[PDB]
């Protein structure tokens, strides 16, 4: 008959395949991270090698039905998630040669000898604590003349046949594929284009950079004490001395970066101590948070499925915090939980993810994710973001019920949050815009050291200690650039944070500033929140952000909202400093 | 040793009424501000009880040996403490048991024995003139009690036994029954100042003791006190005298009363059902107020008589054990069905095995069904996930309630579910349990199709090999012990049960009685209610119907289950009666109309019988004016309250 109802058969017969070859995987997956042991990487391999040759299978099939007839809207998002030819539209020949390039940048990067010191962690502690100058110049000049050495000739092979393959499925270039997860189309009046994208990450970076630029002043200023006759005051920073190997996060520069010395922090290790936490009660604090604000509870077999504290010397399992949704109503959560404070956190955080998994489960099997790539780490950060605040760790036991808090202590803490949040976007917005502009095309083959040099003078205010030619390939040593992972995900991570929090902020009645809100005990905030949670992805990405907060589009006024006390105190500190830099000194 | 009493003068029986007396408590449950009807055995009001003196003067020491119909309401007016307790049994002679209830100068005694109780029992009290005081001395009530099961003595009291001259100054007032082997006893005490006669008022007995006898009680006898002192001269049978006293005895009868209760809880005021018609209008009505007019009563009343229930004799239980215990369930797709019949089934226990996640009922009601008759039981047992149970039920939809089991909207049946985990599911997978995915139609209402049709879901046609758009319409669940609960195995049994015209075969559980004619009775049939006397039928009918109705559709000939006889049913009598009155505001003066006699089936004829197209009105002046109307009798026919 037609073919909209021919495919909601053919839907019908798939999820019900679908769900139970993804549960098998889901399984012998977990079995190996927790027993970390021999054979079972053969069941690895092989509950992922039936899978693949099941999906591609049942990708062939799906093509049989156009899409233009389809108008139901649903059944086209799933059949659209289902068409999609992927890289076997390559031929045969080059298919192998694109993932022998693969394999051997992904080998090249993760064992590489410095002489003999590796990355982790040879030359990450080098690079994080040496406080030396010219020791971490040549802890950073040897890997930048090593790695990203080995890796020139193949990213200019990597690079033309993933365009090729990328213009073969009917995208102009590798660049619009990655955007194009950013796309909505046919609902009129939430529609999004890939040339959008572009657009909009430029008219909020503009909007943020008075921020960023009193920020360095203040850094900069800060750091020429240390280093005594190596920075100048109209200069740039030198690459190696932001606290990095590659300079994304300033978070290690708050060891000399103090606004206020004396006063400590909200550390309550020794309360947890003291009181006896038997690793186990942090997430049944975190369950009680989450129980307070609205959502239901967790569900029976977490507790005694879950793996949640390190099984000793005998069994060996890889523990990086994660939260595991295996299908079939089964949701784990794998983390060597410590009493430390910093798991205190990611309880919060790891337990929004599982929040997250648990809302969209009545969906169909493609529409079981988050609206877009940026929603899942949003939800997971907002929650860590409000049981932080001294206020909710003085409604539980611990932290001393008096605790009377001063300006001086919220400077100190907006200051160390600053570090992290606003200097990674200059870094992300440099290196997506730069890796967009390669993959179109418009940095030739001859200029690809040569400009990226004058992209971090002019957006990151970053000069190198020493020139390098059109040889080297810098960006290449980056974990996300050499293994092919985007990298824009970060950038809107940040800002739907901060927007979802203005949001919930407002609907929790709170008044005051922000950076001390809190959520727990307010029920209307959590149906507000559920209330998109709830939609996975089967509406768009405009839809779903606009029932939380109340726009079609991201903004970055909340961002700045969050950080206006320290904006202020900053702006008043560099006045005695200069503001913004040069491009001209250059410490060679 | 026993002495009897002579120089008694004899002197024929007295009588006298009971105003509104004996009423007690029902039941424990403290109420306030409210009218209770409540059924039970009291004493009728405006009754004819029977009258005992003891008074000197003639003597008439009574105490005659009385019977104990089915409780007896006792009234004692007294001054100086002369009765002093009762003995109640059968026969009174050591061949069987009997109950002493006696008040001696220092305690109470409750016993239980087999007495050879005296012919003519009493107590003594003795008068020394010497010195001035009152004392027991002979308790000549019974010669021996051998084998004693109950017994009681109360805490030890000094009483007065003083001789005193002036009117009764205190009223007792007992109810005694005997139920299920509890002697129950209500009582209460007032002050009076009267000479003769049971007084007027009102006043409710509170509960006071209940014991566990055991005993068959047919009658009883009173258990007085004598004087004697200088003034008394004689032997021991005739050196006595009397002292004054009386008594009363009355009898109780099953009645329905409308009791009143004040905002401090006690009871001030009754109204006897079944004493007039007067009064059944207050009982419908539920006030003690009635406003002038016309009002229908009911047909001759006999009183309730006696309660029947007649179920079939079977005492065969129910494989209950063999449905939900089944060592294999069946496939959803193919589902199974068991018809239990010729059985007596019990439900409570199933209703309290407390194992079921879900047991819901539609169109029965849940205790109920566990004393109901019904034709044929059937049970619909299989297996589906948590998340699909909610499609078993009427009017639903999904991929279970469209190609698998579809139930009808008038279900009469229940619906138990209960999780099953820890049998049906292993590691690895059950992949034994299939369920139809695909199918061209919705299912009729409890139909099964366990074919293997190749779904054409398209254009082509199929061949009768699958590929592209060609499905095979069987999809087998997977179970792990892993799953959550949305996805979890649960076992389900539907319940359906069938009434048709045929012989009831699934019946109870419920203990049948005797079955009783030409009295106005209650009786149980096979889960039909109903009130009438039941009269043996000369008649016949087919052998698949078991009622009779008549033109309004009331059961007229309900045939017995056990011996399979027709018994026809006759309401109490057959009349048609109504009241009038002006107000009980106005006056108690009341006139009936009997509409189908033609002028006895009256309740009472007095005067003034006039006939009318309505009927026979009794009670009415029948004047030859024509006023405009003021109460409506029918047929042109008014009445009204006048001068
Ligand atoms: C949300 O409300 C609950 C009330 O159930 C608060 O719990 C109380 O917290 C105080 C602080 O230590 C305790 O002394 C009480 O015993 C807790 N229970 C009750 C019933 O009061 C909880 O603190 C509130 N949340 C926040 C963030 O304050
Ligand atoms: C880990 O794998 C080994 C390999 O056979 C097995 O013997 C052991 O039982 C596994 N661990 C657990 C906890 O089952
Ligand atoms: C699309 O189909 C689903 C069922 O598969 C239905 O629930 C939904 O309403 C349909 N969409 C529209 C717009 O009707
Ligand atoms: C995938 O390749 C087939 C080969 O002909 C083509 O018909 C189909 O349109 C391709 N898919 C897309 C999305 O272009
Ligand atoms: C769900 O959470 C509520 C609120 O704390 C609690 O009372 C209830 O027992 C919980 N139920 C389960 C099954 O966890
Ligand atoms: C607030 O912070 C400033 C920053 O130096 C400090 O000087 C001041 O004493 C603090 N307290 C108040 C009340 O301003
Ligand atoms: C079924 O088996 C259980 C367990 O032995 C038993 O308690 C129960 O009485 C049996 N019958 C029913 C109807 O549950
Ligand atoms: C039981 O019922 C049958 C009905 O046919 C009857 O014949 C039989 O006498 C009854 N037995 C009794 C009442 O003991
Ligand atoms: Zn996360």
């Amino acid at each position: 008959s037609t073919i909209e109802e021919q495919a909601k058969t053919f839907l019908d017969k798939f999820n019900h395949e679908a769900e139970d070859l993804f549960y098998q995987s889901s399984l012998a997956s977990w079995n190996y991270n927790t027993n970390i042991t021999e054979e079972n990487v053969q069941n690895m391999n092989n509950a992922g090698d039936k899978w693949s040759a099941f999906l591609k299978e049942q990708s062939t099939l799906a093509q049989m039905y156009p899409l233009q007839e389809i108008q139901n809207l649903t059944v086209k998002l799933q059949l659209q998630a289902l068409q999609q030819n992927g890289s076997s539209v390559l031929s045969e020949d080059k298919s192998k040669r694109l993932n022998t390039i693969l394999n051997t940048m992904s080998t090249i990067y993760s064992t590489g000898k410095v002489c003999c010191l590796l990355l982790e962690p040879g030359l990450n502690e080098i690079m994080a604590n040496s406080l030396d100058y010219n020791e971490r110049l040549w802890a950073w000049e040897s890997w930048r003349s090593e790695v990203g050495k080995q890796l020139r000739p193949l990213y200019e092979e990597y690079v033309v046949l993933k365009n090729e393959m990328a213009r073969a499925n009917h995208y102009e270039d590798y660049g619009d594929y990655w955007r194009g997860d950013y796309e909505v189309n046919g609902v009129d009046g939430y529609d999004y284009s890939r040339g959008q994208l572009i657009e909009d990450v430029e008219h909020t970076f503009e909007e943020i950079k008075p921020l960023y630029e009193h920020l360095h002043a203040y850094v900069r200023a800060k750091l020429m004490n240390a280093y005594p006759s190596y920075i100048s005051p109209i200069g740039c920073l030198p690459a190696h001395l932001l606290g990095d190997m590659w300079g994304r996060f300033w978070t290690n520069l708050y060891s000399l970066t103090v606004p206020f010395g004396q006063k400590p922090n909200i550390d309550v290790t020794d309360a947890m101590v003291d009181q006896a936490w038997d690793a186990q009660r942090i997430f049944k604090e975190a369950e009680k948070f989450f129980v307070s604000v609205g959502l239901p509870n967790m569900t029976q077999g977490f507790w005694e499925n879950s793996m949640l504290t390190d099984p000793g010397n005998v069994q060996k399992a890889v523990c990086h915090p994660t939260a595991w949704d295996l299908g079939k109503g089964d949701f784990r959560i794998l983390m060597c939980t410590k009493v430390t404070m910093d798991d205190f956190l990611t309880a919060h955080h790891e337990m929004g993810h599982i929040q997250y998994d648990m809302a969209y489960a009545a969906q169909p099997f493609l529409l079981r994710n988050g609206a877009n790539e940026g929603f899942h780490e949003a939800v997971g950060e907002i929650m860590s973001l409000s049981a932080a605040t001294p206020k909710h760790l003085k409604s539980i036991g611990l932290l001393s019920p008096d605790f009377q808090e001063d300006n001086e202590t919220e400077i100190n803490f907006l200051l160390k949050q600053a570090l992290t949040i606003v200097g990674t976007l200059p870094f992300t917005y440099m290196l997506e815009k730069w890796r967009w502009m390669v993959f179109k095309g418009e940095i030739p083959k001859d200029q690809w050291m040569k400009k990226w040099w004058e992209m971090k003078r002019e957006i990151v205010g970053v000069v190198e200690p020493v020139p390098h030619d059109e040889t080297y390939c810098d960006p290449a040593s980056l974990f996300h650039v050499s293994n092919d992972y985007s990298f824009i995900r970060y950038y809107t991570r940040t800002l739907y944070q901060f927007q979802f929090q203005e949001a919930l902020c407002q609907a929790a009645k709170h008044e005051g500033p922000l950076h001390k809100c809190d959520i727990s005990n307010s029920t209307e905030a959590g149906q507000k929140l559920f209330n998109m949670l709830r939609l996975g992805k089967s509406e768009p990405w405009t839809l779903a952000l606009e029932n939380v907060v109340g726009a079609k589009n991201m903004n970055v006024r909340p961002l700045l909202n969050y950080f206006e006390p320290l904006f202020t105190w900053l702006k008043d500190q560099n006045k005695n400093s200069f503001v913004g830099w040069s491009t001209d000194w250059s410490p060679y | 040793q026993c002495v009897n009493l002579t120089t008694r003068t004899q002197l024929p029986p007295a009588y006298t009424n009971s105003f509104t007396r004996g009423v007690y408590y029902p039941d424990k449950v403290f109420r306030s501000s409210v009218l209770h009807s409540t059924q039970d055995l009291f004493l009728p009001f405006f009754s004819n009880v029977t009258w005992f003196h003891a008074i000197h003067v003639t003597k008439r020491f009574d105490n005659p040996v009385l019977p104990f119909n089915d409780g007896v309401y006792f009234a004692s007016t007294e001054k100086s403490n002369i009765i002093r307790g009762w003995i109640f049994g059968t026969t009174l002679d050591s061949k069987t048991q009997s109950l002493l209830i006696v008040n001696n100068a220092t305690n109470v005694v409750i016993k239980v024995c087999e007495f050879q109780f005296c012919n003519d029992p009493f107590l003594g009290v003795y008068y020394h003139k010497n010195n001035k005081s009152w004392m027991e001395s002979e308790f000549r009530v019974y010669s021996s009690a051998n084998n004693c099961t109950f017994e009681y003595v109360s805490q030890p009291f000094l009483m007065d036994l003083e001789g005193k001259q002036g009117n009764f100054k205190n009223l007792r007032e007992f109810v005694f029954k005997n139920i299920d082997g509890y002697f129950k006893i209500y009582s209460k005490h007032t002050p009076i100042n009267l000479v003769r006669d049971l007084p007027q008022g009102f006043s409710a007995l509170e509960p006071l003791v209940d014991l566990p006898i055991g005993i068959n009680i047919t009658r009883f006898q009173t258990l007085l006190a004598l004087h004697r002192s200088y003034l008394t001269p004689g032997d021991s049978s005739s050196g006595w005298t009397a002292g004054a006293a009386a008594y009363y005895v009355g009898y109780l009868q099953p009645r329905t009363f409308l009791l009143k209760y004040n905002e401090n809880g006690t009871i001030t005021d009754a109204v006897d059902c079944a004493l007039d018609p007067l009064s059944e209008t207050k009982c419908t009505l539920k006030s003690f107020t009635v406003e002038k007019g016309i009002y229908q009563t009911s047909n001759f009343r006999v009183q309730p008589t006696e309660s029947i229930v007649r179920f079939p004799n079977i005492t065969n239980l129910c494989p209950f054990g063999e449905v939900f215990n089944a060592t294999r369930f069946a496939s959803v797709y193919a589902w199974n069905r068991k018809r239990i019949s010729n059985c007596v089934a019990d439900y409570s226990v199933l209703y309290n095995s407390a194992s079921f996640s879900t047991f819901k009922c539609y169109g029965v009601s849940p205790t109920k069904l566990n004393d109901l008759c019904f034709t044929n039981v059937y049970a619909d047992s299989f297996v589906i996930r948590g998340d699909e149970v909610r499609q078993i039920a009427p009017g639903q939809t999904g991929k279970i309630a469209d190609y698998n089991y579809k139930l009808p909207d008038d279900f009469t049946g229940c619906v138990i579910a209960w999780n099953s985990n820890n049998l049906d599911s292993k590691v690895g997978g059950n992949y034994n349990y299939l369920y139809r995915l695909f199918r061209k139609s919705n299912l009729k209402p409890f139909e099964r199709d366990i074919s293997t049709e190749i779904y054409q879901a398209g254009s082509t046609p199929c061949n009768g090999v699958e590929g592209f758009n060609c499905y095979f319409p069987l999809q087998s669940y997977g179970f792990q012990p892993t799953n959550g609960v949305g996805y979890q195995p649960y076992r389900v049994v539907v319940l359906s049960f069938e009434l048709l015209h045929a012989p009831a075969t699934v019946c109870g559980p419920k203990k049948s009685t005797n079955l009783v004619k030409n009295k106005c009775v209650n009786f149980n049939f096979n889960g039909l209610t109903g009130t009438g006397v039941l009269t043996e039928s000369n008649k016949k009918f087919l052998p698949f119907q078991q009622f009779g109705r008549d033109i309004a559709d009331t059961t007229d000939a309900v045939r017995d289950p056990q011996t399979l006889e027709i018994l026809d049913i006759t309401p109490c009598s057959f009349g048609g009666v109504s009241v009038i009155t002006p107000g009980t505001n106005t006056s108690n003066q009341v006139a009936v109309l009997y509409q189908d006699v033609n002028c006895w089936r009256v309740y009472s004829t007095g005067s003034n019988v006039f006939q009318t197209r309505a009927g026979c009105l009794i009670g009415a002046e029948h004047v030859n004016n024509s006023y405009e109307c003021d109460i409506p009798i029918g047929a042109g026919i008014c009445a009204s309250y006048q001068t």
